[PDB]
RNA sequence: AGUUGAGAAGCUUGCUGGAGGUAUCAGAAGUGCGAAUGCUGACAUGAGUAACGACAAUGGGUGUGAAAAACACCCACGCCGAAAGACCAAGGGUUCCUGCGCAACGUUAAUCGACGCAGGGUUAGUCGGUUCCUAAGGCGAGGCUGAAAAGCGUAGUCGAU
RNA sequence: AACCCACUCCCGUUGAAAAGGUAGGGGAUGACUUGUGGAUCGGAGUGAAAGGCUAAUCAAGCUCGGAGAUAGCUGGUUCUC
RNA sequence: GGAGUCGGCAAACAGACUUUGAUCCGGAGAUCUCUGAAUGGGGGAACCCACCUAGGAUAACCUAGGUAUCUUGUACUGAAUCCAUAGGUGCAAGAGGCGAACCAGGGGAACUGAAACAUCUAAGUACCCUGAGGAAAAGAAAUCAACCGAGAUUCCCUUAGUAGUGGCGAGCGAACGGGGAUUAGCCCUUAAGCUUCAUUGAUUUUAGCGGAACGCUCUGGAAAGUGCGGCCAUAGUGGGUGAUAGCCCCGUACGCGAAAGGAUCUUUGAAGUGAAAUCGAGUAGGACGGAGCACGAGAAACUUUGUCUGAACAUGGGGGGACCAUCCUCCAAGGCUAAAUACUACUGACUGACCGAUAGUGAACCAGUACCGUGAGGGAAAGGCGAAAAGAACCCCGGAG
């Protein structure tokens, strides 16, 4: 099971956008993430005449490594590590600092 | 077609199902050749329905 | 091939040695002929390709004893 | 001028073909030798 | 033929300038057929699947084109083609 | 670039480069190249020199095009014509036709091409195969022979020219 | 004449060509020429016999192994005092 | 298991799949074209032509099964020829081909060395061929010793480059006696053992699960680096994250885990086999010609056999390196036996005073490929943007280059 999942509130640790907060919109292979509102880039595409075109300059979000973010603990307002707690019949994710489940 | 509901049928009823699926697959190839096939995913979906029916039909013994 | 049917003798190899002691490869072949043997039980003649040593064994042991051995080891005649 | 190679596909298959190698043990050794090397062609 | 071979011999109409002109001036149609199909099976399938009366079928085999690329030399699949002649007046539709 | 030793060499720095290096003393060596008509790759000289592949032969006009000695059409000259014209077989395998192209290929340029990209194109009771029959020859149940592998061969069944 | 050959001169020799070309030359119903298929091969085959030919290789083919054969013979052998 | 997915070069455009459990991983099953031992008959491999039985269609077929050869067994049958023999058909079981090495056998060189070369060497090597197994072979004294004794076979270290042998040249080369690894014997008045089924338990293997502990500050595009202070340790020199991380991620030490397959060891039952009947005769010994013994005919014992001969019967027979006598020690001509030993084409984990793209495999890259040759066969070159494609919208020259 993976510690970082889609639609999770995360905070960026290490990088140009270190300190910002957002939501995970996509999880890639090779351990990379797309987090909303961070690591913005502009892509300049030539409008070729073959089957219409796309446009001029488009601004999107570049992926960043999965070890450069952490789950945001919305009880202490800090980055937190996450573990997996004992399972009666199912796994959950808990915060290592406070042992409460991740919601 | 899910295989759970296929094993409730009979050999008499499974052959009609397989025969109908071959009719539909032929029509899907007519559309593909002429060009009026938007539902491109239906091609591989009917292939697995035919294979599924033949699997259950062999298990009838 | 050149194999006796009762003793199993086949060709073997060795050397020819001259006076100056030069060696060349040679073969030693069994002394085997074709011979018809009278089978008293079958009122028949059986023709075998046996060596002269194998004829002496038939004299000592008999033809019924030898023929049973050949059939036992699956040799055809 | 006449050259050494005068092609003929019928004479090619009857000398160097697959069924010609398989007929003798010395042609069967050729095929097993070419399989051990990994040859893509394996026959004329 | 068994009931399952009927749906597997024809692969689709073949459309081109040559095939278009034949379908009007001669009531003759061009199809793509399975490479192991015979003139007898093509005749029965067209009659059964389109409810028409075919009168003559002619077939030819087409070699696949060979295309050279960076990785080497590749070629396309061989296929089979059929010309199908119908009754004097009747139209074939899909 | 400077500087230090008798030498192999050491040291300090300007510029470039952008992530690794190894004082000292020991221990192990794939430990030091100018030559071997040495091996591999790159680049010189000859030199912008020889040559551009049958000495049948070309001259105008128009068009297209960024650009025409070579492309297309027209007028006019030449050459083959028991072929340098047609058609089968072997061999080759898409070189065939059309649209779009000119970097490389074409011993020059190219708008052209047996060149690149993409489509299209081969329709048989009578043509040629296959199917029937055999030649030379091959293989060959049983069989005979042979250290082993195997050789020859009968019934047979392959093999067109 | 076609077809098969190869006597002479010249050209060509980094060739148009690893054996040709232009002029002449011999045989041209036969011990002829030629297509397709087949048989014989490495101390072996075939040879109207030149030690010729056996895939541009022949006083013993090619290929892979013994094999890094042997070389009293040539050549080379790399920093300092 | 627990949220993304529709394989890569290799991207885009589309269509979809699903927390009612998908892609993905493991056990089991179904399907499995044509060629190939190829096996219905032929063939130029991937093609052509068939026959028989059963079922189904009415036209010019479809579906499912069978049809190679040889060996062994069994049933029917039946030539010359009277009986019965060969021979002929029908069934059952088995075999066939491939594989780098190791093993046991059959055949068997030459270059080279001897500073030439014949005996000799190279060498019973290279190579070709035939069988078997996970190992094989060999194995339970007609053995050595020396008047004291040892006690089946296999492998290692010594004796020892010694005794011998040798155109007595070049060379070849033991044994007795010791030190070890392994431990085991049982039958022909029918045994240990082995194989296959059926059951008693244990242990592994084919997937997975949990898995501790960090902050501030400076330079910087980006801290894991600076400076200060902490925490975890059966886990601290692992890989990578935007520069060098025990505490960011995946891991690591350590604990857990299997519907179902494979394997090994363990019980205790059956069946077969061991198996050759009955203690060994064309055998021991001998003559001629060869091989093997370190031993090349030499005083030449011993083993083996191509040709020819040929005993005795425990008051008998074999050996103790010509041969004789005396002593000593064994009982051939019938069998079966684990372990210690040999090898790696193949799978996994770890390691390296190994290489780092002319190196290391011929081969880091779509390599036994391109290419060369009729064929057997030979056989290359060719890695690196950046942390992230953010891979350069837009304007100008130029042939819409
Ligand atoms: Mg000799
Ligand atoms: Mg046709
Ligand atoms: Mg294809
Ligand atoms: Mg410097
Ligand atoms: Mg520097
Ligand atoms: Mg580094
Ligand atoms: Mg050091
Ligand atoms: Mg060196
Ligand atoms: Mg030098
Ligand atoms: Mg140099
Ligand atoms: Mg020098
Ligand atoms: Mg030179
Ligand atoms: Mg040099
Ligand atoms: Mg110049
Ligand atoms: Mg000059
Ligand atoms: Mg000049
Ligand atoms: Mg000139
Ligand atoms: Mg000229
Ligand atoms: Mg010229
Ligand atoms: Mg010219
Ligand atoms: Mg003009
Ligand atoms: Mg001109
Ligand atoms: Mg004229
Ligand atoms: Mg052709
Ligand atoms: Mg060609
Ligand atoms: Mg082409
Ligand atoms: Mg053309
Ligand atoms: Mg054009
Ligand atoms: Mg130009
Ligand atoms: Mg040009
Ligand atoms: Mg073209
Ligand atoms: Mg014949
Ligand atoms: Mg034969
Ligand atoms: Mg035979
Ligand atoms: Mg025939
Ligand atoms: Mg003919
Ligand atoms: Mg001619
Ligand atoms: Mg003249
Ligand atoms: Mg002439
Ligand atoms: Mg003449
Ligand atoms: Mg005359
Ligand atoms: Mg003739
Ligand atoms: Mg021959
Ligand atoms: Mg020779
Ligand atoms: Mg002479
Ligand atoms: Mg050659
Ligand atoms: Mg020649
Ligand atoms: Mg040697
Ligand atoms: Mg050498
Ligand atoms: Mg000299
Ligand atoms: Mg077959
Ligand atoms: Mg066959
Ligand atoms: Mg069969
Ligand atoms: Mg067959
Ligand atoms: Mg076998
Ligand atoms: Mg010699
Ligand atoms: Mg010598
Ligand atoms: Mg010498
Ligand atoms: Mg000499
Ligand atoms: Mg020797
Ligand atoms: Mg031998
Ligand atoms: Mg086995
Ligand atoms: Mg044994
Ligand atoms: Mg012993
Ligand atoms: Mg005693
Ligand atoms: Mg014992
Ligand atoms: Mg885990
Ligand atoms: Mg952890
Ligand atoms: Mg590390
Ligand atoms: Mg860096
Ligand atoms: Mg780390
Ligand atoms: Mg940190
Ligand atoms: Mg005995
Ligand atoms: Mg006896
Ligand atoms: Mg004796
Ligand atoms: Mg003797
Ligand atoms: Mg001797
Ligand atoms: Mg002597
Ligand atoms: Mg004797
Ligand atoms: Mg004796
Ligand atoms: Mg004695
Ligand atoms: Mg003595
Ligand atoms: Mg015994
Ligand atoms: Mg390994
Ligand atoms: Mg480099
Ligand atoms: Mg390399
Ligand atoms: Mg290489
Ligand atoms: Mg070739």
């Amino acid at each position: 099971m993976q510690k970082i999942r889609r639609d999770d509130e995360v905070i960026v640790i290490a990088g140009k956008d270190k300190g910002k907060r957002g939501k995970v919109l996509k999880v890639l292979a090779d351990d990379r993430l797309v987090v909303g509102g961070v690591n913005l880039i502009k892509r300049h595409t030539k409008p070729n005449p073959m089957l219409g075109q796309q446009g001029g300059i488009v601004e999107k979000e570049a992926p960043l490594h999965v070890s450069n973010v952490a789950i945001f603990n919305t009880e202490t307002s800090k980055a937190d590590r996450v573990g997996f707690k004992v399972e009666d019949g199912k796994k959950i994710r808990v915060f290592k600092s406070t042992q409460k489940p991740v919601q | 077609m899910k295989a759970n509901e296929l094993r409730e049928k009979s050999v008499e009823q499974l052959n009609e199902q397989l025969l109908g699926l071959l009719r539909d697959q032929f029509n899907l190839r007519m559309q593909k050749a002429t060009g009026q096939l938007g539902q491109s995913h239906l091609l591989s979906q009917v292939k697995r329905d035919i294979a599924r029916v033949k699997t259950v039909l062999n298990q009838q013994a | 091939s050149r194999v006796c049917q009762v003793t199993g003798k086949g060709p073997v190899t060795g050397n020819n040695i001259s006076h100056a002691h030069n060696k060349t490869r040679r073969r030693f072949l069994p002394n085997l002929q074709h011979h018809r043997f009278w089978v008293e039980s079958e009122k028949r003649f059986v023709r075998l390709r046996v060596s002269a040593k194998g004829m002496r064994i038939i004299d000592k042991r008999g033809i019924e004893a030898v023929l049973a051995d050949l059939r036992a080891r699956g040799e055809k005649f | 001028m006449k050259r050494t190679f005068q092609p003929s596909t019928l004479k090619r298959a009857r000398v160097h073909g697959f069924r010609a190698r398989m007929a003798t043990k010395n042609g069967r050794q050729v095929l097993s030798r070419r399989r051990a090397k990994g040859r893509k062609r394996l026959t004329v | 033929m068994n009931q399952e071979r009927v749906f597997k011999v024809l692969l689709g109409p073949h459309i081109s300038e040559k095939a278009t002109g034949l379908a009007d001036g001669k009531s003759q149609f061009v199809f793509k057929v399975a490479t192991d199909a015979t003139k007898l099976e093509i005749k029965k399938a067209v009659e059964s699947l389109f409810s028409v009366k075919v009168q003559r079928v002619t077939t030819l085999n087409v070699k696949g084109k060979t295309k050279r690329t960076a990785r080497g030399l590749g070629k396309r699949n061989d296929w089979k083609k059929a010309y199908i002649a119908l009754q004097p007046g009747q139209d074939l539709d899909f």
